[PDB]
């Protein structure tokens, strides 16, 4: 059947740029009644897709002026110029001319802005959690850049376990910058042993807590 | 017989040239009013459907296309007013003007040109073929106009919206056209086909009807009744046919509109979804091309009435055309002045153009000068008459050159003429006009004191003193209210009246009186001093006071001189003179109970063609609904293949179902009908004799009945059955769907419902076959026309004529008038209807348009109750006009009912009574007192008797109309003597055996006619109820010498012999009634003239042959012949129905009584 | 506007069965095809079914066919999708959709149900208050965050101050570890407000019903 490879999968624009996107499908998708059908849903974080451009070169009422779609035989393209603040997201080139209606790949989009130094935050584990016999120290990374950045434990100076968890921020609509978390869960048996923990950042940045309270 | 175009129209003016151009300038403009409304529904409904998605702006646009279908309707009211009245005005004056000068010119016409035409021909002519000439061009043009606008129209309007669809509708449209065709012709020749289908048991009914009393008289009724059987059969075979193919035909027009739709609506979709064309482009486009080449049809069955009219208006025109070499009317014609009493005639032939083989008199060379009163003694064969028509100018006298006073006739004015010599002839005839009117036909110009003074010198007055309303005495038809010797009288009243110069008569005296006679001598010899008379009698006594007897023989002048002359002559004067010194009743259905297999399947599929009109409604609706809702193009088009899939077999089965129901109630109506014929004719058979001369029971009635209502009947109760039931399925089904799917816009249309159902039914009682009123109201001028050529012979008197187109002109300028209204009404009711459909569309979709966009329905809904119930309305009406009535089918079915219920008195096929062991062949009657019923007012018979012995050669003499004939209907047991008691051996005949009555005895008719058979089967119906066995057929032939012609006619046993036999002389025809009772072996032959057209050496052998049993056999001649009566035994005089004097020929003539003087007309 | 919403959702068990619901209001809910989407754990749409305006018309992807059953009634505008014998990549996020009249297949998403197919029985939600030791704050402002540990399945709404914390949120997702989610809140706000005025963590869980609002002390 019809499968659709989309050809950048990552993309790096720059506010008020142009940026591409293509939606390769092999078998020549044309309808029998003489129509191609081809849209391009686009979709925010934290949202539920919209349409944006529909039998290869309309646009769903209701759209920007920039958003330009061009489609010549089995590739398809969609040209953003003068790139917005407000266009980030996953994009979806959906045909519908064959039997089973694929969706295609998925393709994001990421405005760049610089750079900046990661806000680190480490808190205690809570007297409840103390006594629930695990510890789980916290650390927050808030506003940094770019989605690239690493971070590591330092228990007593010494120890750089491994048993950590980690979760990433989708790009902000507003400042187009992220934030990650990293959260080590021990044992009160392992916490109370040990004296200090250290969160850094990747020169990194440092921050630590002294004791088993405060 | 073409006369083409220009031809056709010759007989028109200013304001009907006018008529016809302004008529199909409004017949094109009306036709271009139905596609215009589908280029206007294509929009509509391309803005009803893309409106309600994101109601605003609906009801605007609505607001608008009101007024264009509102426009197109009230512009299409004019048009077709104006198309209809126009064109039924140019034909209306059109036909009067050649109605009349039809009838004008039929009046100008040599007596020998109506020895080629004929009278009942004649009055079909001046009937059907004048309503024939004005069937075509009165509307078919019209139509036919109107019907080529919307043609091209269609393909204009389709080729401007899109062409890619329209071809293909088109390619196949040549099918659709032709079917159409194909069906309203079928549509149009319906009734003439039927007659068709009938007419020789028709003909074969009509002969025996009317010759009923003979073949009573012999034992032939089963062959008559098996005879009409085997044609009967045949008119059912040709009728199933006929209807098995009607039916194909029409259902094929149905197949093949649906898979048109079928076609055009899968194709459509392909382009739709394409994005080329829309939905209303499709439904314009569709709509359009479809009805312009159904439309065609119409126009066939207009284009076939042409071809009728300029062939009929060949023969109408053509006596229109020749002139007749003795013009009757003739302005430039001589007249003369000093007009003295001469009459001239030398070496004068002459031959009835009807036989010119024949040369009848051979010559005839007379001077007569004035006041000379000449008559003409010799025989019937010498043709006198014959001169006489030929003095008037009726004729061209052949050989010679015949004058009158110095100058010839052949170049002078026949009117004049015809009138100065004042005739009287051998049967004349009077007129259904009051007495006054029949003598004031002398002049134009008569004053009342001369019809008194020529009423009391005729002395034929008294008889006008005794009737009622003295002077506005009314006589019926013919005159045959009163005698005839009065009739005589007044025939003699009116050539006296009529003033002549010479007067002619030609035997005045037919049945008249003796001394009225003489009087009515002297007042002639009043008259005869100063105008030359001429008198042709048989009757000596006013014969013998004239100056000159000249005699014929052998149509030539033999003996001439005086009276005196020819005594001394020795002619044939001298010997003459020497021997001469209701409440109808409803149980008919019962009449076929025998079919109720075929009533079965026939309601079911009425059922299901009434209900196949929802059907499509939905369908309908459906397949538009799919492109106005909002889908994939999968749903579009997985849907579209479906509903064109189900249009298709809504097709089909619209095929077979229509085929069902035709061919079903078409053979259950051709069965019922067949047994009906049969059994009410078996009815009428043995019914009597007095139901037979009953007046308002006749001929012309009965044939009309039994050929006529027995189809009505038929009609009645299939026909309704039908057309009831396939209405309520087809419209109760459209309401109650339209209640359900719509529930405010269906309670407006029920106020439009009549008026449409009303409309289907006024246009389809146009394009069926829309007939006058006049071929049967009209009457023909009322009588005037039959009267004028059936009575054409008292005009064949004087002129008169005038006095008879001026009749004509008024009895029928009194309905031409009528027929201008009734123009303008039909032309008003055509258009108001037609309009209604088109204001229809406009309110019933702008309330649409408000309930749309008030989301109380949607536009499928709308679709839906519009196409059901408007176009169920229309089916309504269109199904409705097929039904035969049922007044008149009911009170039809009375009459059947009544004769099949009619018990004739003395049942001819029954047994009971007395049945006779011996027989011995006496006969006597006592006072036997008898009159006609059907004369109630005249008593013919006043109690005469007889005595018979066997083998008494019995003879009957009297006069005509007196009693000679008049106990073939007292012994036989036609008519029961009502006064006297009748002794046949002393044996009551009135309970003897009827059957056998006749069985036994067996005579020759006063006439033989015979019949369409064989030879074999003609005179061997002298016999039936009994084999033909030839070795008795062969001698039959062989007694009375008529084996002779007989075995040199090809297929000596298998001689075909047509209506009446007219092939064959009198000599071998008068000779076969008498082989037809020579197998009858009759026990006692009563003979009624034997001897009127037949050679004298074989009338010996039919006496010999009757001879040679004239013993043993009861004989009894009756007639005029004295070869007959010497030799006969006894003898009974007879003078108006009362015996005087009997006895044998040597008592009766020892007496000098009255058969001395009934001996002495051609004996010496 | 349109608006479509759905419910149903929730934890079955393999070769369970459930039907989720997709009420309408706004458009004349009878006229428009109607479809179902799917958007697995990987973010990556798919499609699963949809039912044509009539009723009498509905397609499935091959692979799913016979098992998932969708209908609608016209008459209450409800759209529902009925599946039996689900397996364990079933869990998903199912919208419903529309369909644009110029062919634009879906063009009104509703907003998403979640669908967890597991034997994992249902779990509540664990909390601990996360403030930063003695509250020692850096600068004019003062993170604070919030953690929920060990809960199943997925929705889980967590609104700070009953949602009168909004402009500086940071909402984590949530972590599965031996099918157990770890989810975290942070809100960072100034010095002057921690100690002032308390501010809460809200919490909610459909299966298990329990919501805690803690307080974060320093
Ligand atoms: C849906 O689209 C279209 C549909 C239609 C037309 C055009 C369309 O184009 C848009 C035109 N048709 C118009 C044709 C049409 C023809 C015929 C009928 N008579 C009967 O059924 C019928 C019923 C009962 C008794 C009898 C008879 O005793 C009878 C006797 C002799 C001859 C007959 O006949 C030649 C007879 N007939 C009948 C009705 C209608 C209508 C349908
Ligand atoms: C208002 O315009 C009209 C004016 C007139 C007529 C018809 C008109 O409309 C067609 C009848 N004329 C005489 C020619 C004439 C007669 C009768 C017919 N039988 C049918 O048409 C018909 C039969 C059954 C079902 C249907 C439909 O379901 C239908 C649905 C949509 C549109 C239609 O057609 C506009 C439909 N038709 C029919 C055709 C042609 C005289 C006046
Ligand atoms: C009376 C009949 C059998 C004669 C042949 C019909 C001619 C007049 C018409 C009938 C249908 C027509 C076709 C209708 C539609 C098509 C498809 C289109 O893409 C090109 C034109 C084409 C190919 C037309 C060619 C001409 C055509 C074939
Ligand atoms: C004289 C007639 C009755 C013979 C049969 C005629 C009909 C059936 C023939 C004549 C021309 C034909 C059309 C010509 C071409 C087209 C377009 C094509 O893409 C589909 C077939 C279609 C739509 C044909 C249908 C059948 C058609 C209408
Ligand atoms: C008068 C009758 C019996 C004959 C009608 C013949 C019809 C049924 C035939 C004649 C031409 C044919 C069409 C000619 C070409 C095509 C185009 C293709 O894309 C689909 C099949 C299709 C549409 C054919 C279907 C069958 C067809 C429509
Ligand atoms: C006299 C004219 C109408 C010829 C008759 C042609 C009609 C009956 C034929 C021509 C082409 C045929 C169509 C051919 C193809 C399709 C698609 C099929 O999957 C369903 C039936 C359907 C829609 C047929 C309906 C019948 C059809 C429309
Ligand atoms: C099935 C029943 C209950 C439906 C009710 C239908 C009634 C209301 C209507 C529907 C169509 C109508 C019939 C339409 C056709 C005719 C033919 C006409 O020559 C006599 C009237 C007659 C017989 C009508 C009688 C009234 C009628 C029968
Ligand atoms: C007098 C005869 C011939 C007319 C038949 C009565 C029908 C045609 C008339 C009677 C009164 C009318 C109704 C009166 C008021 C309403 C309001 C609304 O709901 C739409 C129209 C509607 C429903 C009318 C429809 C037409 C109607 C139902
Ligand atoms: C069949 C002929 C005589 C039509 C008779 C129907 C008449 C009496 C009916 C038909 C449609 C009806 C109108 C149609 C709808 C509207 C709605 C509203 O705005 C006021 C009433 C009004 C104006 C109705 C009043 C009655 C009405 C005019
Ligand atoms: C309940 C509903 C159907 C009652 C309205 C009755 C309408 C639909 C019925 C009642 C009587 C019927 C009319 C009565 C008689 C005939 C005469 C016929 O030669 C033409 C049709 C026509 C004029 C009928 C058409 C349909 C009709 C008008
Ligand atoms: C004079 C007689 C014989 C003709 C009878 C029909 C006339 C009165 C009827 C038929 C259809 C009707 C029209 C139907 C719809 C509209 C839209 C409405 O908002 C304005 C009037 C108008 C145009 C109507 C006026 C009255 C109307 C024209
Ligand atoms: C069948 C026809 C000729 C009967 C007379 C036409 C009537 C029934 C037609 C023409 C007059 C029209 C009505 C005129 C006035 C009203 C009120 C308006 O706000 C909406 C349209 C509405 C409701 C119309 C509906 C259509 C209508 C009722």
């Amino acid at each position: 059947d019809v499968l659709m490879t989309q050809t950048p999968v990552s993309l790096s624009v720059s506010l008020g740029d142009q940026a591409s996107i293509s939606c390769r499908s092999s078998q020549s998708i044309v309808h029998s009644t003489g129509n191609t059908y081809l849209e391009w849903y686009l979709q925010k974080p934290g949202q539920s897709p919209k349409l944006l451009i529909y039998k290869i070169s309309n646009r769903f009422s209701g759209v920007p002026d920039r958003f330009s779609g061009s489609g010549s035989g089995t590739d398809f393209t969609l040209k953003i110029s003068r790139v917005e603040a407000e266009d980030l997201g996953v994009y979806y080139c959906f045909q519908a001319s064959h039997a089973p209606r694929t969706f295609g790949g998925g393709t994001k989009l990421e405005i760049k802005r610089a750079d900046a130094a990661p806000t680190v935050s480490i808190f205690p584990p809570s007297s409840e959690q103390l006594t629930s016999g695990g510890a789980s120290v916290v650390c927050f990374l808030n506003n940094f850049y770019p989605k690239d950045i690493n971070v590591k434990w330092k228990i007593d100076g010494s120890e750089r376990q491994n048993g950590v968890l980690n979760s990433w921020t989708d790009q902000d609509s507003k400042d187009s910058t992220y934030s990650m978390s990293s959260t080590l869960t021990l044992t009160k048996d392992e916490y109370e042993r040990h004296n200090s923990y250290t969160c850094e950042a990747t020169s990194p940045i440092v921050k630590s807590f002294n004791r088993n309270e405060c | 017989p073409t006369v083409s175009v220009f031809s056709m129209f010759r007989y028109s003016n200013w304001l009907d040239k006018l008529y016809m151009v302004v008529g199909t300038l409004a017949a094109i403009i009306h036709g271009a009013g139905l596609p215009l409304m589908m280029l206007v529904f294509g929009e509509m409904t391309d803005i009803f459907a893309n409106a309600g998605n994101l109601f605003m702006n609906l009801e605007e646009d609505m607001t608008r296309y009101a007024y264009y279908y509102s426009g197109i309707g009230a512009g299409v009211l004019v048009a077709a007013y104006i198309q209809v009245s126009f064109w039924c005005l140019a034909a209306g004056r059109q036909i009067h003007k050649i109605r009349k000068q039809f009838f004008h010119a039929i009046m100008r016409q040599e007596i020998g040109w109506f020895d080629v035409h004929d009278v009942g021909e004649l009055n079909t002519r001046l009937t059907d073929d004048v309503s024939k000439i004005n069937e075509g061009i009165g509307d078919k043009i019209g139509m036919f106009f109107q019907s080529m606008a919307t043609f091209f129209t269609g393909f204009i309007v389709g080729f401007t919206r899109g062409w890619k669809l329209t071809l293909v509708i088109l390619a196949i449209s040549p099918v659709l056209g032709l079917s159409a065709a194909v069906w309203a012709k079928i549509l149009s020749s319906f009734t003439d086909k039927e007659l068709l289908a009938y007419a020789k048991a028709g003909a074969v009914a009509e002969e025996v009807l009317a010759a009923i009393r003979t073949v009573i008289a012999f034992g032939g009724q089963k062959k008559e009744l098996e005879r009409y059987n085997k044609n009967l059969e045949e008119a059912k075979r040709i009728g199933i046919k006929k209807a098995i193919t009607a039916n194909i035909s029409i259902g094929a027009a149905f197949l093949l509109i649906y898979a048109s739709y079928a076609l055009a609506f899968w194709y459509g979709t392909t382009l739709v979804l394409s994005g080329e064309y829309s939905i209303g482009q499709v439904l314009t486009v569709f709509f359009s091309v479809l009805i312009g080449a159904f439309s065609v049809g119409q126009a066939s069955p207009s284009i076939e009435a042409f071809a009728n009219a300029r062939g009929a208006a060949y023969e109408i025109f053509k006596i229109i055309d020749n002139k007749p070499s003795i013009d009757s009317y003739s302005k430039s014609g001589h007249k003369p002045d000093n007009i003295k009493g001469n009459l001239e005639f030398r070496n004068v032939h002459f031959s009835y153009p009807s036989r010119k083989e024949v040369k009848i008199l051979k010559g005839l060379n007379l001077k007569v000068q004035s006041g000379q009163t000449v008559a003409l003694v010799g025989n019937s064969g010498c043709g006198k008459s014959t001169t006489v028509q030929l003095m008037q100018r009726l004729y061209d006298p052949t050989e010679g050159m015949v004058s009158v006073d110095g100058q010839d006739i052949r170049t002078i004015n026949v009117r004049f003429l015809r009138e100065i010599i004042g005739v009287v002839s051998q049967e004349p005839v009077l007129f259904a006009t009051t007495i006054a009117e029949n003598i004031r036909y002398g002049r134009e110009n008569v004053t009342m004191d001369e019809i008194e003074k020529a009423v009391k010198e005729a002395n034929a007055y008294d008889f006008i003193m005794k009737l009622p309303h003295k002077f506005d005495t009314l006589v019926g038809e013919r005159g045959a209210q009163l005698s005839g010797g009065q009739k005589q009288r007044i025939a003699i009243a009116r050539a006296l009246v009529r003033n002549p110069k010479i007067l002619l008569l030609d035997e005045a005296t037919s049945a008249l009186d003796t001394e009225s006679e003489a009087v009515v001598q002297v007042a002639l010899d009043k008259a005869r001093k100063g105008r030359t008379t001429i008198v042709i009698a048989h009757r000596l006594s006013t014969v013998r006071n004239a100056d000159v007897i000249a005699g014929f023989d052998d149509g030539v002048i033999v003996e001439k001189g005086n009276h005196d002359e020819l005594m001394k002559e020795k002619g044939i004067y001298f010997k003459l003179v020497t021997m001469q010194t209701p409440v109808s009743f409803w149980r008919i259905m019962k009449l076929n109970l025998t079919e109720w297999p075929y009533f079965v399947v026939g309601v079911f599929c009425a059922i299901i063609n009434g209900g196949l009109q929802p059907a499509f409604a939905i369908i309908f609706s459906k397949i538009i609904g799919v492109f106005t809702r909002i889908d994939d193009p999968e749903t579009k088009r997985q849907n579209s293949n479906l509903f064109s899939l189900l249009f298709l077999a809504l097709g089909i089965i619209s095929f077979i179902t229509f085929f069902l129901q035709g061919f079903t109630f078409g053979k259950a109506g051709e069965i019922l009908t067949k047994r009906l014929r049969y059994m009410v004719f078996r009815s009428m058979l043995r019914q009597d004799v007095s139901w037979f001369d009953d007046p308002k029971n006749t001929t012309g009635a009965l044939t009309t009945r039994l050929a006529n209502d027995a189809a009505q009947v038929k009609g009645a109760i299939g026909s309704r059955l039908a057309v009831i039931t396939q209405n309520i399925a087809n419209l109760g089904t459209g309401i109650i769907i339209s209640f359900i799917y719509g529930w405010q816009l269906t309670l407006l249309l029920l106020a439009i419902v009549p008026i449409i159902a009303i409309a289907g039914v006024v246009e389809m009682k146009m394009l069926s076959g829309q007939a006058l009123k006049d071929k049967k109201e009209l009457e023909g001028a009322g009588k005037i026309a039959t009267e004028a050529i059936e009575n054409f012979r008292t005009v064949v008197s004087l002129t008169q004529e005038q006095k008879f187109e001026h009749m004509y002109a008024q009895s029928l300028q009194v309905p031409y008038r009528n027929s201008l209204r009734k123009a303008h009404i039909f032309g008003i009711t055509f258009s108001f209807t037609q309009a209604m459909m088109y204001f229809s569309y406009a309110g019933c979709f702008r309330f649409g348009a408000y309930l749309v966009a008030h989301k109380l329905m949607s536009f499928e809904d709308v679709l839906l109750v519009f196409s059901a119930v408007v176009f169920g309305a229309m089916a309504v009406g269109q199904v409705s006009s097929f039904a035969p009535d049922y007044a008149k089918a009911k009170i039809s079915a009375a009459h059947i009912i009544m004769i099949i219920e009619k018990t004739p008195l003395i049942d001819s096929y029954s047994t009971e009574g007395l049945m006779p062991n011996t027989l011995e062949g006496n006969v006597t009657f006592g006072e036997v007192v008898f009159n006609y019923p059907t004369r109630p007012d005249i008593p013919v018979l006043q109690g005469l008797s007889l005595e018979v012995k066997k083998g008494q050669t019995l003879a009957l003499v009297g006069s005509s109309g007196c009693g000679k004939s008049t106990v073939v209907q007292l012994l036989e047991r036609f008519y029961d003597p009502l006064a006297g008691k009748v002794l046949l051996d002393g044996k009551e005949i009135k309970r003897l055996n009827v059957q056998w009555l006749r069985a036994h005895l067996g005579i020759v008719s006063q006439e033989p006619i015979l019949f369409d058979c064989s030879i074999a089967e003609n005179i061997a119906y002298g016999d039936n109820s009994r084999v033909v066995s030839q070795e008795e057929i062969v001698r039959a032939a062989k007694e009375a010498n008529i084996h002779a012609f007989i075995e040199s006619l090809p297929n000596k046993y298998s001689t075909k012999v047509g209506d009446k036999g007219t092939q064959l002389s009198g000599g071998q025809k008068q000779r076969i009634a008498i082989a037809r009772a020579l197998v009858r072996q009759p026990h006692i032959l009563l003979l009624d003239e034997a001897t009127s057209a037949l050679d004298t050496e074989s009338e010996k052998v039919v006496q010999e042959a009757l001879d040679k049993a004239r013993e043993g056999r009861t004989c009894i001649v009756i007639a005029h012949r004295l070869s007959t009566i010497q030799n006969a035994d006894l003898i009974v005089v007879f003078q108006n129905g009362r015996v005087k004097e009997h006895g044998t020929h040597q008592q009766l003539l020892a007496q000098k009584g009255i058969y001395f003087s009934m001996v002495s007309v051609q004996a010496g | 506007e349109v608006i479509l919403v759905e419910s149903g959702g929730g934890l079955v068990k393999p070769g369970g069965s459930l039907k989720l619901s997709c009420a309408a209001s706004g458009f004349t809910f009878s006229s428009y095809t109607m479809s179902w989407v799917r958007q697995t754990p990987e973010k990556r749409l798919e499609w699963v079914a949809t039912i044509s305006s009539g009723g009498g018309n509905t397609y499935y992807p091959d692979s799913v066919k016979g098992r998932f059953t969708i209908s609608r009634d016209n008459a209450k505008n409800n759209l529902y999708l009925q599946m039996s014998s689900l397996r364990s990549e079933d869990t998903a996020l199912y919208y419903c959709a529309r369909y644009y009249r110029y062919e634009a297949w879906f063009a009104s998403w509703g907003q998403g149900t979640l669908v967890t197919v597991s034997a994992a029985k249902t779990t509540a939600p664990s909390v601990y208050p996360l403030a930063p030791v003695c509250g020692d704050t850096t600068g004019s402002s003062v993170t604070l965050g919030c953690l929920v540990k060990g809960y199943f399945p997925e929705p889980v709404t967590l609104t700070w101050n009953s949602g009168s914390l909004s402009s500086g949120v940071h909402t984590f997702p949530a972590v599965l570890q031996s099918d157990l989610y770890t989810l975290s809140s942070s809100v960072t706000v100034t010095s002057s407000t921690w100690p002032s005025q308390s501010i809460t963590c809200n919490v909610a869980h459909p299966a298990s019903s329990t919501k805690v609002d803690k307080k974060i002390e320093p």
